[PDB]
């Protein structure tokens, strides 16, 4: 059941999706999701639904009643699902997928169409909606930034550095900065739209903040755009600032001890809505939870079988 | 008689197969 303001779920690759809250970090619900595994997951505006997608078909569970199954399912890709995402009224679906695409659906029963199609030269490993839900930023496995505007149908492709996979991209809720992490680490942050007006797209590279030797795999915002966490393939997770981009906080699930040899990535984080506590989802077979100032975990749900690589934590509005 | 088995089979993993909208 999801009927309160903070909901949490994390998937992985032991064929179940777990949904639980931070109180006493014990399981609620357990969703059946079978004969793949789950690239991202993302829960509805309007609170009704979630969505998992991995491998040619995006699956939705019901978040009011209790169901274990995929009331609604969405096929006709033919390779993964990168990440899927909803308009903030709950209008369309951006979807990308592995092979070359990334496009929308419509989410009701009738013959609007105004599902598009965005095709590249690269499989895509990211797809990012603009908070004025008008543009949206596609990153390849040949590290491309598509700025692409709905608009319109001509696309921006920016190129940082080739050679190097992207992995992630994001932007903060308040359109103050525009940041992204490779393959090695690198994490750019370009100036985003200034031209509330008429979407003119200018984009000018203000840092490249050199950090995590090792694949950086997700990079993430905060609400409050004060902070900005990133995981990566070293066991750790640091947030840095806004300010002048130092480094704020760092997390670490490293035993050090020579024996375990990276036992387990970071695979996700997310913020809440006060930008005072973090969830992170660690291939550990478990999940944490941590504060962004006294650097200890406070909480742990440990109920999972295998590696999870997707995690969903939102709240309410107010924090 | 296999066939009258087989179709108590389908309808039956049929009445609970169509569920679901994809």
């Amino acid at each position: 059941v999801g009927s309160d303001p903070v909901i949490l779920a994390t998937a992985g690759y032991d064929h179940t999706v777990r949904f639980w809250q931070a109180h006493s970090g014990i399981c609620t619900r357990t969703v059946q999701h079978q004969d793949s595994q789950v690239n991202a997951l993302e829960v509805t505006p309007d609170r009704s639904m979630i969505a998992a997608a991995g491998y040619q078909h995006i699956r939705m569970y019901d978040l009011n009643s209790n169901n274990p199954n995929p009331i609604i399912s969405y096929d006709g890709v033919n390779k993964n699902i990168a990440s899927v995402g909803f308009h903030e009224d709950g209008r369309w679906m951006y979807t990308g997928g592995e092979d070359c695409t990334a496009r929308i659906w419509d989410l009701r029963s009738r013959n609007l169409q105004c599902q598009r199609i965005f095709q590249v030269n690269a499989p895509i490993n990211c797809v990012c909606l603009h908070p004025n839900q008008a543009e949206l930023i596609v990153g390849d496995q040949s590290g491309a930034i598509h700025i692409w505007d709905l608009k319109t149908d001509h696309n921006e492709q920016l190129i940082p550095e080739p050679e190097v996979s992207i992995t992630s991209a994001h932007i903060d809720p308040d359109a103050s900065y525009m940041a992204a992490v490779n393959s090695t680490g690198n994490c750019y942050v370009w100036n985003l739209t200034g031209g509330i007006g008429d979407e003119v797209t200018q984009l000018i590279p203000k840092t490249k903040i050199p950090a995590h030797t090792r694949y950086a795999l997700q990079c993430r915002f905060s609400p409050d755009s004060t902070l900005l966490a990133t995981c990566s393939a070293d066991q750790t997770c640091k947030i840095w600032r806004t300010s002048n981009f130092s480094l704020m906080t760092e997390l670490s699930i490293k035993s050090g001890n020579p024996g375990e040899s990276s036992r387990g990535w970071m695979w996700g984080c997310a913020f809440s809505g006060d930008s005072q506590y973090i969830v992170t989802a660690s291939s550990d077979n478990l999940a944490r939870l941590w504060c962004v100032e006294t650097g200890e975990i406070k909480r742990e749900y440990g109920g999972h079988q295998k590696a999870v690589v997707c995690l969903a934590f939102n709240d309410s509005v107010l924090g | 008689s296999n066939t009258a088995q087989r179709l108590e089979r389908l309808r039956k993993e049929r009445q609970n197969q169509i569920k679901c909208k994809n």
